[PDB]
RNA sequence: UAUACCUCUGCUUC
RNA sequence: AGUAGUAACAAGAG
């Protein structure tokens, strides 16, 4: 073929504009040159191809040998023109020259397509392979997310991945070597291997390479579900009113089971801590639990992962618990010593005040960073032994750092300079130890300055090492370089080990509750109950209107037989514990003023009578707390207003129609006849009447610290919402 | 019994029913004829809101200069556009503060990017104003001119690669005292031939250098072409949108570069926020301010939106905003950045084509250029233009063009000014008052977040930010804006009820065939049902619906129907026949009358890899033939997932080049694509990776062709003849 | 100066330098680094075998 | 120095608030009740209620366009031979021979054994194609010596008044019949779920619609924009005679192809999107424009004979116009199915937000009622003067409705009109809520929506609604306001 | 103016 | 005429 560019070289180097060109333009201007044109930008291509459509000739060949084996005219239709086309210089044609050429045409090599765009099919066979499962109906809270659309070879950044696409592609053209070939020469082998015969163009090969190593991350609305292979199926998965379960078919990653996993665990947790014998519903729940298609169970026992909730449940179910944790990179387990979180305020080596959470107590792990090794033996603020392994320098170097941070030692903490408070680069603020793990992983010459050495062990088996991780006689203080490589459950979900000692704190998960990665699935009835905040309040208000009429009814004779009702226990999951009382103790109040005396409202009865599971506190006079919006967790929006509607729950006495989390209800045909004109401050506060309106002489609208203060049988004035005065009587 | 659509509000909410308030199935209003009107009422106007400030004639250019800023303060409520430096200032002084780093950690960002910045990302402009020609081009013309251009005053900054070089060399070119420059010109020339007369006349075109006089030339370099704005939805009248130079592209978009770095971090900035996420910040913004103040504390949502944001937002802030900004970078970045402001405090607008004056006795029409404007008794324009032309006067210049000093062009500084919107959003109080305000910002667009105890000081508040926004050039549509209770709100056509509600309607446009090709435009369709289903709330009865309707929309459109079916049409004519010839009918795609496949759950799979198994080998092969002629040399806003067939093809140029002088550009083309396409012969990777290289473009290709010649004999592939020949060609070049 | 370089390494069959050689030869199959120093040539050529 | 300004500025500079109540909200648009202004004349491309469609029956499969109209006036030959034109009612500037011979060379022209649909280009033709209508270019250089040229004023849009032929029009459009239009292609086969979820749902959604009126206009207004388009650029030069084409299945089962006039393309050398091709429809009706002559100042109507239509006879009125049309609207009038999605999803939308409520399909329970729920019922229009309870599929094709009248009135005016008094409605709302909405200048917001209200009839008519609404709610709020207090 | 009942053009900007 | 609506087309060019 050198022969060939060669002489159509020559050939074109005689045109004294193409010379001029070719020696005037640079290799960078080529960018420029080739993009010049006549062509004008289509503002209206939606229009411009319907009128194109309805032209003779609308479409422009290529100039070549497959043109010229596409006929003039086949059966009186004209397929293509003589006329050249100004772009390519080609013939022109009609759309039915494409008809033609597909069925008539030249059969050409198709092999290797099916590897070249493997990436799509993969898509194919991860649908053909597919399970469905049951489609649900109610309410679902969706969580707009940055997300993987869809699932890749190998992720790398742009660049790294343009430069693995030129090993592969163009070898020769690559220019400076990176080190990027060495990580990934596997990959670029079997790629080589694979895109090797086929005929199709370099330049598709590229586009579909980059498509499966280059990410696209792209915000989204998400509801359980958040791996790849679900997004690329999300617009099935899930509605605003609706659910769908769906298993994809291929293999599935195990730090995808590891992340839903603990969701889980946490979610069933959550629930089962409210209702009393929490035990009982943790394991009648885990055992039906589901993890796309991996029972909870099979999880638990095949992954070595967990946390927290995990272990618990673990040991709810019966089987070992690994006791392990992980510092970004650095992946540890528990030998012995169980240490306690304390919040203190550290000036740290910069100059500034932070507040962290310390770890008291002693303690002893196993542990690993990639491919390095070791034994870990701290104290509060202290590295006592670091005892590891040879290996990698940046594993070992790594794993001391790792060490050194989760360690919490005064030696690191006091050898930070500059700032160590930037954000990720979404613009995320990360938390205060993870910044100094992002710092010291990049920064460590201070720590290794500020930290400090000593003499290295004389034991044939051990070895010390120094900051450039090479053996040294003068040794990092604390670390060494070694040749040598029951429990029970109590009902409250704390674990008990034989001496006695409890090792698991059911208060010792955390409250954060994150989307899972798989499909999470309750094989039970009552779903719901492990569900989100707004979908359980609606699905309970739900349950209210439901049996508005007999709950209406008996609150006419059963006491506080209605106040608990098993549909309530997952609402007061909702509530934060350090107010489910207080609620309760007032709700139960306000209910029972509307009960024990001649004034009702069934929009504020179906309002209140969930808050009332919790046993109730009142306060020391035997008054309960008085309210202005009841809060409950996760979300500004989420709370429920006493006086005034509010985004969760709101009520329209125009058309007597009630609105939960947006989804709209009819009272109507359940509503007294003297509700017209009553007011509202008669279920607003627990022991209060409304005795006249607003009266000046009383002063300004009373607060709730006020009108707790008040004594009984005293006026005073209350504002409902926003433009209602009310004069009320203790 | 007489049907009202509206009384469905008395059952459904407007937010929940919004939808049925966008006719979006119906046509938008496009533009007819001149826009010159629309033009000078703009220039009317953006004076007209900075007349009492501080009138100059500017000595450079010759121009009549208007000057607002540090101007009098106003005495009412009609567009101000006398902002107080100071106050930009603090105004500035409150983000530094509560977001330290960020003014320096931008600004180095965005100046290490410039550096590393080539020319050729300026291809990327789209429409440019060309100054040789003085028409509206391809980016990447125009550039080609003037780099072409500045060759011939001895200004090869481009040669190097860089940005910073070439913009050296515009602000270098305005010294020149002569801009010289390339125009075409025809001669003709006796070709041998059989014809008769044993020859043919063919008009071979030529070059030829023209010369402009330093002002004249800073004046094009100034310039900004204007033209009406069309398709524009939801609007009674038309109005004008402008066009930039080359010159200005590159250090705006240094300029926007360090606004997007700035904005990105601010919290009440929605840019360059995906709609997606801007829900994501809306809500979660709102959720703040719900649970910030229980005790009868009265938050209230402003739905906010600016009246003349362009025409009052004077440069000369601009450029202090740039100096705020940049102050801990070195001196170059500085009066880099420095540059573009300075260049739209200084700019010229263009009038479009003109008028046209008619006499209906003798059925005549006749459009009068701009600068003929005034060759005419005022008497014969209408009343409006009469009035208009008078009030133009003033700022109009000789060669028929308009002198423009403040205001700012449709879409511009949209960050820049972005996060002026939110600097005003920054102070949340003044004296210590008893309420609090936030808000999100979005160009002219905003929305604002009011807490207080008594509602009496909420409008006290947005009073306040109402009388602050004047101080910044901001000024805000009492008409257009209105206040509420918050819960409930609308920003940017989303609409907030205790929740982001859909809005179908505003997408629907989308639904139907793109316009790319039948492969593409499938792709697209189907992904844009899959995408409103998950987005925009669609449920699945609706988008099997829309999965029908786009069929049949790409059936008509591309004249392909069922094989089966009787529809007659010149392609038809041989679908039935592909039909009847083809054994696994189902494996046939829609634009080979092939079955419809699709349904809600393989949306997101091309249609090939779908009905791949079950197409004939012959007919893949045909469909996927490597070297097939319909498709062009690919070279690698939304995209989407297809595969390359025949299917995948590109139309003809538009032809109405061929009669009219601009024919020249063909051959230019060519001679191009000529050198390009050998190039990426040599280059195989030139169609993937920019190359890079100040060296010569034959220099790489000799060199490599020789190598290629030199490894191809001795690896014992070609010949010692074809290696001595090789050698021997290479050796002349 | 790359292309070359890994055209002739690659054509040839081996491992391309990680640094630009200086020259190659064709006869050997090996690339070649030129060093040009002021004093001792044995301190300039330790440093580079680094 | 924001404070130090703030101090120093006047007070006059504010934003002048006031909190809004139901009375401050005025009647938008008090023009379009003054009787001293013209009543809004149709001024649609097609016909659409009074349309009248000849039935011919086949076996349900595509033929020839020509052919088509040929055998459909082969059936009904007693008015295509009706070569006696008996004159009704006139468009002003029209003129009764030309149209009359324009009709009878089309009926013919079509009628014929040839093949082509083109027609002569006569002097009739021309006359109502106007050929040669546009002005002469010149030389700036004469025309600025020519001192009788001047710049136009602008046509500005009249001011109607409203129409009761809107009213009529959306009370026809939104009712049921028996004859299916759509043409709704195939689909893939369903396997999740969720597919036969849909599919069980377009049973009840998508023939809700099929089986109504407006459906059948749509798929008109879309079949013959499709060809009018293809003519328009295969045959720019070329006067052709275009069928108003329309095949309808019944529910028997029975494809009739639905003739419901003919129409003839102008001269179409379109450059610009915006450039205009003239086209003259020639369409059959059922209604005597007597009865409601302000409806129908644009056309010119024929009495041409007489249909067994119920049962009994009918007169058969031929409706004679000149329009004008564009690539633009062309192309929009092809995408002008989707008039079903903004529908279909809006309702969809409502009966999702149901099942989430009950935790079932609540479809067949919206639409037919159910055994534990009651069906859906919405306000859905008035009755001497009281409100009425529709049913969802009146509600839904009521918004479909509303959907097609949007595009085939749509214009600036409607996008203006829409735009800005969607504020308006959004205030309403907050009203409705109660959540005390303030307002700064109430009178420009009137002054922005009230000068969108010119000679758009589904603007004027959107007006009447809107206070005919705006009146209905103020009744509600009488309720709310006195609650508590 | 003549060729020109010819030729080119349908987003190609002056 | 008509389309249309603050200005255009109802062919343009050699």
């Amino acid at each position: 073929m050198t022969l060939a560019k060669i002489e159509l070289l020559k050939q074109l180097l005689r045109d004294n504009e193409a010379k001029t060109v070719l020696k005037q333009t640079t290799v960078d201007q080529y960018n420029i040159i080739r993009k010049f044109n006549t062509s004008r930008i289509e503002k209206n291509p939606s229009l411009r191809m319907k009128w194109a459509m309805c032209s003779n000739f609308p479409l422009a060949l290529t100039k070549g040998d497959m043109a010229n084996r596409i006929p003039l005219e086949y059966k009186g239709i004209q397929l293509k023109t003589n006329a050249e086309d100004i772009g390519t210089k080609g013939q022109m044609c009609s759309i039915a020259a494409v008809t033609w050429w597909n069925t008539y045409g030249p059969i050409g090599d198709t092999e290797g397509f099916e590897r070249v765009y493997e990436s799509f099919f993969l898509r194919k066979m991860r649908l053909d392979n597919a399970t469905w499962g049951r489609i649900t109906f109610g309410p679902v809270e969706r969580v707009r997310k940055r997300v993987l659309l869809n699932p890749l070879t190998k992720e790398m950044p742009p660049d790294e991945a343009s430069n693995v696409i030129m090993e592969i592609l163009f070898p020769k053209e690559a220019g400076i070597p990176r080190e990027s070939t060495w990580i990934h020469r596997e990959l670029i082998k079997e790629k080589r291997e694979k895109l090797k015969g086929t005929m199709i163009t370099p330049i598709v090969l590229a586009y579909m390479l980059e498509r499966e190593l280059v990410a696209r991350r792209r915000f989204l609305p998400v509801a359980g579900a958040t791996s790849a292979e679900f997004i690329e199926m999300l617009h099935c998965l899930q509605g605003e009113n609706w659910r769908q379960i769906y298993h994809p078919g291929g293999n599935k990653l195990t730090e995808s089971r590891s992340q839903s996993m603990i969701v889980a665990c946490r979610k069933i947790i959550r629930r089962s801590i409210v209702a009393s014998n929490p035990l009982e519903l943790a394991v009648e729940i885990a055992n039906k639990t589901v993890i796309d298609t991996e029972p909870l169970k099979s999880c638990l026992a095949a992954i070595d992962g967990g946390d927290v909730a995990c272990d618990i449940i673990r040991a709810a179910l019966g089987l070992k618990i690994r006791q392990r944790q992980r510092f970004g990179r650095l992946e540890l387990k528990r030998i012995s010593g169980r240490g306690f979180k304390n919040d203190e305020e550290i000036l740290i080596g910069n100059g500034t005040i932070q507040k962290i959470g310390i770890w008291d107590g002693e303690e002893e792990f196993h542990v690993r960073c990639g491919e390095c090794r070791g034994i870990l033996k701290k104290s509060k603020m202290k590295l006592e032994k670091l005892l590891i392994n040879s290996a990698k320098k940046e594993d070992m170097r790594d794993l001391i750092i790792l060490c050194m941070v989760f360690s919490q030692d005064t030696r690191m903490f006091q050898g930070v300079r500059g700032e160590i408070n930037f954000l990720n680069r979404a613009g995320q603020l990360l938390s205060p130890m993870y910044q100094l793990q992002r710092y010291f992983l990049n920064r460590s010459n201070d720590l290794f300055d500020q930290w400090g050495y000593e003499e290295s062990p004389k034991a044939s088996e051990l070895h010390g090492i120094n900051e450039s991780m090479n053996a040294s006689d003068y040794t990092l203080k604390g670390v060494v370089v070694t040749r040598n490589v029951k429990v029970s459950i109590t009902k409250n979900l704390s674990l008990i080990k034989r001496t006695g000692e409890v090792i698991m704190g059911a208060n010792d998960v955390s409250e954060l509750e994150s989307q899972a990665q798989l499909m999470i699935t309750y094989d039970t009835p009552k779903m719901w109950e492990m569900g989100t905040t707004k979908e359980l309040v609606q699905n309970t208000y739900q349950w209210v209107l439901k049996n508005l009429v007999t709950l209406k009814a008996q609150f006419l004779l059963g006491k506080e037989d209605m106040f608990q009702w098993d549909a309530f226990e997952a609402f007061e999951s909702i509530i934060p514990q350090k107010m489910a009382g207080q609620y309760s103790g007032f709700a139960r109040a306000v209910l029972k003023q509307m009960r024990d005396q001649e004034v009702m409202k069934t929009d504020q009865f179906i309002k209140l009578l969930p808050f009332c599971f919790s046993p109730p506190k009142l306060r020391s006079n035997g008054e309960p707390y008085q309210f202005l919006k009841l809060v409950l967790k996760g979300g500004g929006e989420n709370f429920i207003e006493v006086r005034k509607g509010s985004p969760l729950f709101s009520y329209n006495p125009q058309t007597e129609v009630l609105t939960i989390c947006g989804r709209m209800m009819s009272l109507k045909g359940k509503i007294e006849d003297e509700e017209r004109n009553r007011s509202m401050g008669n279920a607003v506060l627990a022991g209060f009447l409304v005795s006249g309106k607003y009266d000046p002489d009383l002063g300004d609208f009373k607060t709730i610290e006020e009108l707790e203060k008040l004594k009984p049988g005293e006026k005073a004035n209350i504002l409902l919402y926003q433009g209602k005065p009310v004069k009320v009587v203790k | 019994m007489n049907i009202n659509p509206y009384f469905l509000f008395i059952d459904v909410p407007i937010q929940a029913a919004i939808s049925t308030t966008f006719p979006y199935t119906g046509v938008p209003p496009y533009s007819h004829g001149t826009g010159t009107g629309y033009t000078i009422d703009t220039v009317i106007r953006t004076h007209e809101y900075s007349n009492k400030g501080k009138q100059y004639i500017s000595d450079v250019t010759g121009c009549t200069m208007v000057d607002p800023t540090n101007g009098p303060l106003p005495e009412d409520n009609e567009p101000s556009a006398y902002a107080q430096l100071d106050c930009v200032l603090e105004a500035l002084d409150r983000m530094d503060e509560e977001h330290p780093g960020l003014f320096q950690a931008a600004s180095q960002n965005a100046m290490e990017t410039l550096m590393v910045t080539t020319v050729d990302k300026l291809t990327q402009g789209r429409q440019t104003f060309d100054w040789t020609v003085c028409r509206n081009q391809p980016a990447a013309t125009a550039l080609n001119t003037t780099i072409t251009s500045f060759r011939l005053n001895d200004l090869n900054g481009a040669d190097k690669g860089g940005l910073i070089p070439f913009c050296q060399d515009i602000i270098d070119s305005l010294d020149r005292p002569e801009m010289t420059f390339f125009s075409v010109k025809n001669i003709k020339k006796k070709l041998p031939a059989k014809n008769r007369k044993g020859f043919l006349i063919k008009r071979i075109p030529m070059k030829v250098k023209d010369k402009i006089t330093k002002v004249e030339y800073i004046k094009r370099a100034l310039s900004l072409n204007t033209m009406t704005k069309d398709a524009e939805r939801g609007k009674l009248k038309r109005r004008a949108i402008a066009t930039a130079g080359i010159q200005i592209r590159g250090f705006v978009l240094v300029v926007e570069n360090l606004a997007k770095n700035i904005c990105e971090n601010l919290e009440q900035s929605g840019l360059p926020v995906g709609g997606n996420e801007k829900k994501a910040k809306l809500s979660n913004a709102v959720a703040k301010m719900l649970s910030n103040c229980p005790p009868g504390g009265i938050s209230m949502t402003v739905t906010g939106d600016n009246t003349k944001w362009n025409e009052c937002l004077n440069p000369r802030i601009f450029l202090a905003m740039t100096e705020r900004i940049t102050r801990d970078s070195p001196i170059w970045f500085r009066d880099f950045c420095s540059i573009a402001p300075v260049l739209f405090s200084n700019k010229i607008a263009r009038l479009g084509k003109g008028f046209m004056i008619t006499s209906k006795t003798k059925r005549l029409k006749a459009q009068i250029p701009c600068p003929d404007l005034f060759s005419i008794p005022l008497e014969r324009y209408n009343e409006e233009t009469r009035a208009k032309l008078k009030k133009l006067k003033p700022f109009f210049n000789e060669e028929g063009t308009a002198s423009l000093s403040p205001g700012m062009m449709m879409g511009m500084f949209n960050m820049l000014s972005t996060v002026l919107g939110v600097a005003a959003l920054g102070i949340k109080n003044i004296g210590n008052k008893e309420y609090l305000w936030d808000g999100l910002q979005s160009s002219d667009d905003f929305a604002l977040f009011v807490n207080a105890k008594d509602e009496e000081t909420c409008m006290e508040g947005i009073n306040d930010f109402y009388r602050t926004c004047k101080l910044l050039g901001i000024n805000m549509s009492k008409k257009k804006s209105y206040c509420n209770e918050t819960g409930m709100f609308e920003f940017t056509s989303m609409f907030y009820r205790d929740g982001f509600v859909s809005n179908f309607a505003m997408e629907l446009p989308s639904f139907g065939v793109a316009g790319v090709n039948e492969s593409a435009d499938m792709a697209i369709g189907m992904t844009i049902i899959k995408n409103n289903m998950i987005n925009n709330g669609m449920g699945p009865a609706t988008a099997q619906t829309a999965i029908q309707l786009f069929i049949a929309d790409y059936r008509y459109t591309y004249k392909c129907h069922r094989g089966d079916s009787k529809v007659e049409g010149k392609r038809m004519k041989i679908i039935k026949e592909l039909w009847e010839n083809t054994k696994g009918r189902d494996g046939l795609l829609v634009a080979d009358g092939g079955p419809n496949i699709y349904n809600l759950r393989n949306l997101h799979i091309p249609e090939i890899v779908l009905k791949y198994n079950l197409m004939d080998p012959e007919y893949k092969g045909r469909l996927l033939h490597p070297q097939n002629p319909f498709v062009g040399h690919l070279s690698i806003k939304m995209d989407y997932d297809a595969v390359s067939g025949t299917h995948s093809w590109r139309t003809k140029r538009n032809r109405s080049i061929l009669n009219t002088d601009q024919r020249n550009m063909i051959l230019e083309e060519q001679c191009y694509a000529k050198c390009c396409n050998l190039f990426e012969a040599c280059f195989n990777s030139a169609s993937y990776r920019k190359p890079v290289g100040q060296h010569s473009m034959l220099e790489a290709m000799a060199h490599r062709l020789r190598m290629d010649a030199r490894l191809d004999y001795e690896s014992g592939r070609m010949s010692k003849d074809d290696f001595e020949k090789a050698m021997a060609h290479l050796g002349e070049i | 100066a790359w292309m070359v370089q890994r055209s002739l390494a690659q054509e040839h069959g081996i491992e391309t330098p990680k640094y630009l050689a200086d020259l190659f030869d064709y006869k050997t199959k090996r690339f070649i680094e030129v060093g040009i120093t002021k004093g001792l040539a044995d301190d300039y050529f330790w440093k580079k075998k680094e | 120095a924001i404070e130090r300004n703030l101090a120093r500025m006047s007070p006059l500079v504010s934003v002048t608030p006031k909190k809004l109540t139901w009375e401050d909200l005025r009647p938008i648009g008090p023009h379009i009740y003054n009787h001293e202004l013209p009543e809004v004349p149709y001024n649609a491309f097609l016909l659409m209620s009074d349309e009248l469609g000849l039935a011919n029956m086949t076996e349900g499969k595509s033929k020839k366009p020509k052919t088509l109209a040929k055998e459909c006036l082969e059936k009904y030959s007693t008015l295509r031979d009706q070569t006696d034109p008996i004159l009704i009612m006139k468009s002003e500037k029209a003129n009764e021979n030309f149209l009359w011979k324009l009709w009878r060379d089309c009926v013919n022209t079509i009628s014929n054994e040839e093949m082509s649909n083109e027609l002569q280009k006569t002097n009739y033709a021309k006359w109502a194609t106007g050929d040669g209508l546009t002005y002469q270019k010149i030389m700036k250089e004469v025309a600025i010596d020519d001192e009788t040229m001047c710049q136009e004023e602008p046509k500005i849009p009249n001011k109607c008044r409203v129409a009761a032929w809107v009213q009529t029009e959306m009370n026809l459009l939104s009712t049921l019949t028996s004859k299916r239009a759509l043409d709704l292609p195939e689909i893939g086969p369903d396997v999740a779920p969720v597919e036969h979820v849909g599919s069980e749902r377009r049973k009840y959604f998508v023939n809700e619609i099929n089986y109504c009126k407006a459906s059948t206009v749509m798929m008109k207004y879309v079949l013959f924009h499709t060809s009018l388009l293809n003519e328009s650029n295969a045959s720019m030069g070329k006067y052709k005679v275009i069928p108003i084409t329309n095949r309808v299945v019944n529910e028997k089962g029975e494809s009739f192809d639905m003739l419901y006039g003919l129409a003839v393309k102008g001269q179409s050398h379109l450059r610009g999107d915006t450039d205009v091709v003239t086209v003259v429809t020639f369409e059959f009706s059922s209604t005597d424009p007597r009865v409601d002559s302000g409806k129908w100042p644009k056309y010119t109507v024929f009495r041409i004979g007489s249909l067994f239509v119920s049962g009994r006879e009918k007169s058969v009125y031929l409706y004679c116009r000149v329009n004008g049309t564009n690539k633009i609207q062309m192309k929009w009038g092809m995408e002008a199915r989707r008039c079903l999605l903004q529908s279909m999803q809006q309702m969809e939308a409502i009966v999702e937000q149901e099942s989430s409520i009950q935790g079932y399909d609540m479809t067949k329970a919206c639409f037919k009622g159910d055994r534990v729920n009651s069906p859906k019922t919405f306000s859905i229009g008035t009755q001497e003067g009281k409100l009425v309870k529709g049913s969802f599929g009146k509600a839904l094709r009521v918004i479909f409705t509303k959907c097609l009248m949007h595009y085939v009135f749509g214009n600036a005016q409607l996008e203006g009109f829409s735009a800005e008094s969607r504020r308006l409605l959004l205030l309403i709302q907050a009203l409705k809520d109660r959540k005390g909405p303030w307002v700064f200048d109430l009178e420009g917001m009137y002054s922005g929506i009230e000068e969108c209200i010119s000679n758009n009839p589904w603007v004027i008519q959107s007006a009447y609604w809107f206070n005919e609404w705006l009146g209905f709610e103020k009744e509600g709020s009488k309720v709310l306001e006195s609650v508590d207090e």
